[PDB]
């Protein structure tokens, strides 16, 4: 009765999921519930697949490895699968599930059934051409958070999590709630937030605070998992590697000029891959690589010249993003402007040679953006985009004066 | 279909933090730990009723130095934060005596709101000391909100960028009064 | 260039089949040219199933064993036959098709597609349900169709076909077609159209004339395949064999009376199952199986019980024809009636036991159809209900003068 | 949604070779090939305008035995079908004599056709000679047309079950009057 203890579990965990609106999660506990199932069925010999079938949906199936359990019951806890990932919004995996009811439906001749869960199908893909066009479609930010304290939190102490939090739960949000959270259940001056988002030594904290740490993360992928991921969805599905980006300079650290700044990437890796039976899943391992203040020039122009193409290359552009780019590139009012890059690195270790390279480019973009926005512009701007043009031109001049080159 | 792109204009002084929270709201990080850039403007995706929209912030210098090409950042402009720090009576002055006055003279029925920063240094014991000396104590909520209603602002917001306290709110509103 | 030259061939015969309105030997056009184009591809390993994969939606698909060729061309022909088999009214064999394609339109991510075809599979199960109450889908009518005349047909001369025919075809039909099609060609004065069903003896044929034998045949399936096929469509597909029931008594034959009227049960099969790329399939082999009077008699009666049964158990009964089948039973004006079995056979070999078991349950029948066009009746019958009421007391007081039993 | 099923009443005198032609048409044999039946009544599928039907063909007794009996089946008629033999003059005479009185008696509103069968006998010399030594000729579709007129039946059709002649037509006609 294992197998019936889980399912009670896991079938109490997504009611609990459903109440807090996280509907992937309670999805996750369907498909391991549905899973168990087809593990025990398919050993009586009752259905062809256990849990590796359901490895596509989600890897953490592995962890799953009565006439309570027959075929009937097998069928209704795939059709909730379906349903739960449509609600969900996870609408590329129904096809996943229905695979393995259709032969069921076809050797039954239930044609009103199997009639049914295409409607479902065809509804799905038609959602997933309209979110992958119009972008509305949010399947949650994530957060590593970790607390600390012996006295406070027992056993929790110095156990680093990620946090998948629903919609774009912004890190206002979630730090707020937990200071909430804590400060209600410790009181509020025996609780600290850690804003430094580098690793925190114990030795440097006061045993009399509860601390907690909260730090937003991206997915992470290498070259390799970029190229099999090629869609949102599939970068946004089966996660299991997160990623944030820290400031420090040598002399110790954070925020500096450019000239000293460098830039630490930590690869944070969870146990389990998102989406799972529960929002908040350990850390397991991790690993940092830092950049030179050389090598963060490189990565900050390289991703403004990679934004303004994608800005351009639309099919239809979007005046305002366009505008806000271009603006912020060319007319500079605020911070120190691209060009501080030039003067800092340009001036007369020769991968200084690939900062020249992506300057190239960087000039090009804008020359391209501003271009495009000429099209645009209804006139009462056309002043405004000529000081950019104006702008734009000095700045040529500029990077010539420096690379001693055309542009 | 496509996802809209709200343009919101940021104005104010030049040294009460407008930036710093503009990059850390956008960023989704604490005022320490964010990469600086040299770039300026920022873009943010924001859920509002249900729905996704693309939150355009256009930064702009408060200094005089800039008088002159700023507002050409004004047209097209759907919403303005107007933003002092209420721990300085100066900022909250030129909300008054430059900062509305520049913008409805461009944008004369273009919502703008009162955006109260450093809420965080209310407490600061230092920070009300300094104050004290010249006679003056932080601005309230109160007093803020006043300003806001006879300026005719949709309507004054508050935050901390250093303890994240009001910040999504500041830019929920804004969204809000662009709609 | 023998793939090329068959495709040629199928796409030219699709086409004349269009024409034709004959859309299901087009669509097995599609499916043998898209089955031999899927062999090709497999064989280079660019695709992972030829022929036999097709085999469950033609056994014929047997018979099929360039850069012209490719991926992209297959795509475009699964496509087709799925649209295909769509206007031939097969609905239950397009997702046979489009499993074949929706891995690819994966693996390419091409979601409009996907939701392309799982609209089409939704509305083909949704036809489905539909005919499958509604009973207006015709999928045709066949018949066993000879000609004989070797100064006219030269080759044709003495060939058997089943011809399967549009619709609801009717003999009076296609026999008029052809009189008129060979008339035509010959004249009126040398063309005759042979009536006799059965064998015809060349022997007794005048050379001067060219001959026509035409009849009418149903789908034919022994107890096995009445058990796996479990529906009428799939009585209605893939089908080799055909029967049809002709008269005779031993002083030779055809109609006599129910004491001396036998029965003989053809049995052909044809060399290739319906449909296929032609309308007209030559015959194969044959056989067939004789009943006596008395097993005609049992035939008869047994027919007329399932009858009268399938009528009353309906979900909600058809009056008209309840009472049309009931009156015919136990009011019968013309022919002999039932009781004319009874005094033949059950009047005081020993399965004359089981016409007494069949009267039984006819007696029964009649009974429950009484029973139930009582609750159907409108008032303005009521003397008619009344009559066959009167009848069937009538009819089971003599049925007992002769079995010597209650009813 | 389920298929519609026409009663359709079929009266006429008893030699004119009209339960042979229901039989024929029902069971798509030629009239020589039929396995006999005990029972009465036919139905048959016929396609019609696109649409398939479910023809309820009710069989009667022509004889006068039957006169009482008869009637009783005819509440509930679609349409009636009016058969005599074309080369029977007494047939033809019956239609107007007995047939249709008693049908428009009973269903004065109900539509009739009047059929015409046995029609490849126009051809036999034996039955134009019999018919001839009691200065007689077979019905033509022009006197069978006017008495169709006359009586008000929708329409005449005729047919031979032996040739397959005019036989399906016949059917689809009855199912149009019904319509």
């Amino acid at each position: 009765s294992t197998p019936e203890l889980r399912k009670t579990w896991l079938d109490s965990m997504a009611r609990i999921h459903v109440k807090n609106g996280d509907l992937s999660e309670a999805a996750m506990c369907y498909v391991h519930v549905t899973a168990l199932v087809a593990e025990y069925l398919t050993r009586k010999g009752v259905f062809r697949q256990g849990c590796t079938a359901f490895r596509v949906i989600t890897p953490n199936i592995d962890e799953e490895a009565d006439v309570h359990f027959n075929e009937d019951v097998l069928m209704e806890l795939l059709e909730q699968c379906a349903d739960g990932l449509w609600k969900a919004e996870r609408y590329e995996l129904i096809a996943d599930i229905y695979k393995l009811i259709i032969p069921i439906y076809e050797k039954r001749r239930d044609f009103e059934r199997l009639a049914h869960l295409y409607d479902t199908l065809h509804r799905a893909y038609s959602k997933v051409t309209e979110v992958m066009h119009s972008g509305r479609r949010l399947l949650g930010t994530y957060f590593r958070v970790a607390f600390f304290g012996q006295g406070f939190f027992e056993d929790e102490d110095g156990k680093e999590y990620i946090y998948k939090e629903p919609k774009l739960t912004p890190l206002s949000e979630i730090s707020q709630r937990l200071l909430k959270l804590y400060s209600d259940k410790f009181g509020s001056e025996n609780v600290k937030m850690i804003q430094d988002s580098g690793k925190v030594n114990p030795k440097d904290l006061d045993s009399k605070y509860a601390y907690i740490q909260v730090t937003h993360v991206i997915p992470f992928f290498d070259e390799k998992e970029l190229q099999e991921r090629k869609t949102e969805f599939e970068r946004s599905h089966n996660i299991r590697r997160f990623m944030f980006e820290m400031p420090f300079t040598q002399t110790g650290k954070r925020q500096g000029g450019v000239e000293e700044q460098c830039k630490r990437r930590t690869i944070l890796t969870a146990i389990h891959c998102f989406p799972y039976v529960k929002k908040r899943i350990p850390v397991m391992y991790q690993h940092h690589t830092d950049l030179n203040p050389i090598e963060v020039a490189i990565d900050e122009m390289s991703k403004k010249v990679a934004e303004l193409r994608q800005l351009c290359s639309s099919a239809e552009v979007d005046m305002i993003k366009l505008q806000l780019k271009l603006q912020g590139s060319v007319s500079v009012q605020v911070n120190a402007g691209p060009l501080a890059y030039a003067r800092a690195f340009l001036d007369d270790d020769n991968k200084v040679k690939l900062l020249k390279e992506v300057f190239r480019q960087f000039v090009e973009a804008c020359g391209q953006a501003l271009a495009v926005n000429e099209r645009l512009i209804k006139e009462d701007q056309l002043e405004y985009q000529e000081e950019m043009k104006a702008n734009y031109r000095e700045m040529a001049k500029e990077l010539s004066e420096i690379m001693h080159e055309q542009l | 279909s496509h996802m809209q792109t709200i343009k919101c204009v940021v104005v104010g002084d030049g040294a009460v933090g407008k930036t710093c929270l503009l990059i850390s709201y956008t960023t989704n990080k604490f005022p320490s730990e964010y990469v600086p850039t040299v770039f300026d403007n920022y873009a943010v995706t924001v859920m509002i009723g249900g729905e996704p929209y693309t939150l355009g912030l256009f930064d702009t210098a408060g200094q005089e130095d800039y008088d002159r090409l700023r507002p050409l950042s004004y047209p097209q402009t759907d919403v303005f934060l107007v933003c002092f720090s209420v721990v300085s009576p100066s900022s909250f002055e030129n909300v008054k005596e430059k900062w509305v006055p520049e913008i409805t003279h461009h944008c004369p029925k273009t919502p703008f709101l009162l955006v109260g920063t450093q809420i965080d240094l209310r407490d600061d014991p230092s920070t009300i000391e300094k104050l004290a000396k010249n006679k003056q104590k932080p601005i309230t909520p109160e007093t803020a909100e006043k300003l806001a209603r006879d300026l005719k602002a949709v309507k004054y917001v508050e935050c901390s960028a250093l303890t994240q306290k009001g910040l999504k709110n500041v830019f929920d509103e804004a969204i809000l009064a662009a709609l």
